[PDB]
DNA sequence: CACGTACGCGCTGTCCCCCGCGTTTTAACCGCCAAGGGGATTACTCCCTAGTCTCCAGGCACGTGTCAGATATATACATCC
DNA sequence: GGATGTATATATCTGACACGTGCCTGGAGACTAGGGAGTAATCCCCTTGGCGGTTAAAACGCGGGGGACAGCGCGTACGTG
């Protein structure tokens, strides 16, 4: 960002030469490659111009090629499968799932505002529909996320006598990503695999960290409110060989880049980020050199939903940066149609853009 | 070395009389005032020189009231505020009447 | 977008007044607040007292009664004397 | 033969816009006929009103030891003004604090 | 330079140095 | 259980003790009782809320979801407790 | 959370000043001149001045280049160990 | 022979000032109508100085006792680290 101020900080030291050092070049937009050259070479570059996806102009195509053999011998990259050549392959799979009859009549209310038929049984009334996209994402993940929601289900279906056993077939059957997952869960314990499950939202890591612990599943957990001295003995418990622990749920955008993962084997994304790189960087937790299995990634996504175009936006920035950054190391028409089209023994763990 | 109970409340009250800044904590004061207003109606956007404003509205009602407290208490020959002091102040202001 | 303020004219004030004295933003927008407020509240007494007196104008008395009343003491008598004097002026003039 | 525009303040020897005075009172629905003297008048009060306390705002600067006036020399110029305070007693000050007082009965002993 | 303009109001001149010194409560202070 | 709500209601609680003890420095008190602060505390929610009751009334005429700083400055000058520094 | 001590509160004495009552005064209140001016209406006449309209020009606001005072270094002469 | 305090010269910050420019709002000039100033009449209310008579309220004096205030103890609640 040119705006932050770590960019005005840095750029108003004198410095004969500087050099920076990351992984990500690009993660949203040009703008991005735009302000770093700009920290870089002060008023060579002058990337001004947008890329337009839906365009597919030859000038447009030309705009590409200039940007890829201006920062041809400023820019270099080494792919973890061109150097090191004993590295597991690793596959995602996106799974579209139904939604529930809860989720749907969240949805309807939330899309088509029903103030009256929100608050219904809740004593309170304190429902806030600022930040419409935000409470589509939360219908879209769970019923339980929004406040006086779970007493709604047990009273009228599950009968309310919470006696241990219908609330965690209500966390199962109250959301359509969780009977996935559920089955997710026992065809990896089943089997000999470990899974990792990254999450945007704590509170949604509270309820899987809660559905684990009904279920009698020995489950560990990263997010921000844990210090990193617990996070030191929860990766340490994690990575023993004699670890009892099954399934370890992240915070997505938590801990960095120094987060040691060498016993994983599954990565299950619970929810999309706007961003693919931290996407990247999450399941790139397990996938690091010196992996001794295939690790697999399960993408679970809601259907016909808000996050849609959260996949949509995601899969556009991946082009982009197949585009511009991963042919600059060191057939442009076709990806730009890729990236232009919409895209909108099922769980086997076996196995350009 | 200890200090008579007296003299520490003295320099706060000639510290915080000079000085001018909020005496009240940001982000719980923008909590309060929108559970505050939300009871009036949901979905509530707030400008932050609104809260502000909000804010030093309530420093000055505050100080004001603790003034007028302090001259009940030392009418009824004490030197300690209680809230029958500040029960007294707001009825002869007219906010109890 | 050209935004109405009493900037100048207060700052004018300032360097008659003190002429090596400087103001900040926030002095600024309480000075324009005041002038503001006793704008408001001179304007709004004499358009009562015009309203009493079955008077459809408002000229000097009207203002000047409403500065008799509103502005305290001492401070009424000299205001009423320094408005007085540019009246006159500006009959000597315009 | 329009002789180069003379304004109105300038005319009544004051700072104060007497024509935005004018225009202000049109506008602001107080009456449907304002008379000429009115707005000099006013404006000259306004004038006075805020040369006073720049007056002692900046006096108030200088025993602070302070070239630039903030909200708190405005706020004592105003309370340690008998005349000002109770102009402004219903009047709230943003930043600028209170009034630097301690009742005897809380000061120790000797 | 000079102030061009006064005040003839006749109201008395205030000390308006808020700054203070803690020197006389040095008796239950460490002094 | 890991179960808590996303809105919180102990925000009246956050206007803390030392804040409180703070304003009575300011307003010149020097012993407090420990009753004091719960009276300041519902104070300060009847004040706030008749406040914010007005301006929301000010926001809802002009049609609007944001309570600028100008609603405020007008509902606290209808109250007759005018504040200065806002009104432009 | 622990300690410690100052002050709010309860009790008792004491004296003083306010309350209750009786008696005496005295002025408020109501009803009277005695004439005269102030002021509220009703109607009328007149004229000055402020609204309205057209046209224009410079004051105010914004933006930008410079400029003199205040601040921070660059190098040379005097001086201690 | 190495290390240390002071003195003039140059680059940079920083608010203030000269110049440029738009534009829109205030000012100049002309016209008109109506609001307000002025006049006269009529009648009721207020002013200043008096009087007479009723009578209830105000003033004064005195006993006494209830309450304000001062002093002392205590224990707990609040200050302080």
């Amino acid at each position: 960002n040119a705006e932050s101020s770590l960019y005005e900080s840095l750029n108003s030291f004198k410095v004969a030469n500087r050099m920076l050092i990351t992984g990500t070049p690009l993660q949203n937009n040009i703008k991005e490659l735009a302000a770093l050259v700009n920290f870089l070479m002060p008023g060579r570059f002058t990337i001004d111009q947008e890329i337009d996806f839906e365009n597919q102009d030859e000038e447009q195509e030309e705009y590409i090629h200039d940007l890829h053999r201006r920062i041809q011998p400023f820019i270099l990259r080494r792919l973890k499968k061109d150097v090191e050549k004993s590295l597991p392959s690793k596959t995602e799979r996106i799974l579209r799932v139904e939604l529930s009859d809860v989720q749907t009549e969240y949805y309807k209310n939330i899309l088509t505002k029903n103030y009256s038929a929100l608050t219904a049984g809740a004593k309170g009334g304190h429902f806030s529909l600022l930040n419409i996209m935000n409470e589509l994402k939360k219908a879209s993940n769970h019923p339980y996320l929004f406040d006086n929601a779970e007493e709604r289900v047990l009273q009228k279906f599950g009968d309310g006598k919470m006696t241990r056993e219908n609330v965690l077939r209500g966390l199962i059957m109250s959301s359509g990503k969780m009977v996935l997952l559920d089955q997710l869960l026992t065809r990896l314990k089943k089997d000999g695999h470990r899974v990792l499950i990254f999450s945007q939202m704590v509170r949604m890591l509270d309820i899987l960290g809660d559905y684990l612990s009904i279920k009698g599943i020995n489950f560990q957990r990263l997010d921000g409110t844990v210090p990193s001295a617990q996070r030191r003995i929860s990766i340490d418990h994690f990575n023993s060989p004699d670890s009892n622990d099954f399934v370890f749920l992240l915070s997505t955008r938590a801990g960095g880049l120094g987060i040691n993962l060498m016993t994983a084997d599954t990565v299950v994304i619970f929810d999309s980020d706007w961003n693919p790189q931290a996407d990247l960087q999450a399941m790139a937790r397990a996938h690091r050199i010196g992996q001794k299995n295939h690790v697999m990634v399960y993408r679970l996504v809601s259907k016909d939903t808000v996050e849609e175009e959260v996949l949509e936006r995601a899969r556009k920035k991946m082009i982009l940066e197949y585009a511009i950054i991963s042919l600059g190391v060191t057939e442009l028409s076709a990806i730009l149609k890729f990236g232009a089209g919409n895209m909108f023994d099922v769980l086997n763990h076996a196995e350009e853009f | 070395h200890r200090y008579r109970p007296g003299t520490v409340a003295l320099r706060e009250i000639r510290r915080y009389q000079k000085s001018t800044e909020l005496l009240i904590r940001k982000l719980p004061f923008q909590r309060l005032v929108r559970e505050i207003a939300q009871d009036f109606k949901t979905d509530l956007r707030f400008q932050s020189s609104a809260v502000m404003a909000l804010q030093e509205a309530s420093e000055a009602y505050l100080v004001a009231l603790f003034e007028d407290t302090n001259l009940c208490a030392i009418h009824a020959k004490r030197v300690t505020i209680m809230p029958k002091d500040i029960q007294l102040a707001r009825r002869i202001r007219g906010e109890r009447a | 977008t050209r935004k109405e303020s009493y900037a100048i004219y207060v700052y004018k004030v300032l360097k008659q007044v003190h002429p090596d004295t400087g103001i900040s933003c926030k002095a600024m927008s309480i000075m324009n607040s005041f002038v503001n407020d006793v704008f408001e509240r001179i304007a709004g007494e004499a358009s009562r007292l015009a309203h009493y007196n079955k008077r459809s104008t408002i000229t000097s008395r009207e203002i000047q009664t409403a500065v008799r009343l509103l502005l305290p003491g001492e401070l009424a008598k000299h205001a009423v004397s320094e408005g007085t004097k540019a009246v006159t002026k500006y009959t000597s003039a315009k | 033969t329009r002789a180069k525009a003379k304004t109105r303040s300038s005319r009544a020897g004051l700072q104060f816009p007497v024509g935005r005075v004018h225009r202000l009172l049109r506008k602001g629905n107080y009456a449907e006929r304002v008379g000429a003297g009115a707005p000099v008048y006013l404006a000259a009060v306004l004038e006075y009103l805020t040369a006073e306390i720049l007056e002692l705002a900046g006096n108030a600067a200088r025993d602070n030891k302070k070239t630039r006036i903030i909200p708190r020399h405005l706020q004592l110029a105003v309370r340690n003004d008998e005349e000002l305070n109770k102009l402004l007693g219903r009047v709230t000050i943003a930043q600028g604090g209170v009034l630097p007082n301690i009742q005897s009965v809380l000061l120790p002993k000797k | 330079k000079i102030p061009t303009r006064f005040s003839n109001r006749q109201n008395k001149t205030v000390n308006y140095n808020i700054d203070y010194s803690d020197d006389d409560l040095l008796e239950s202070e460490d002094d | 259980a890991k179960r808590h709500r996303k809105v919180l209601r102990d925000n009246i609680q956050g206007i803390t003790k030392p804040a409180i003890r703070r304003l009575a420095r300011r307003g010149g008190v020097k012993r407090i009782s420990g009753l004091i602060y719960e009276e300041t505390r519902g104070v300060l929610k009847v004040f706030l809320e008749n406040v914010i009751r007005d301006a929301v009334t000010y926001t809802e005429h002009a049609k609007r979801k944001t309570v600028t700083a100008m609603d405020v400055v007008y509902a606290l000058k209808r109250q007759g407790r005018t504040l200065y520094g806002f009104g432009g």
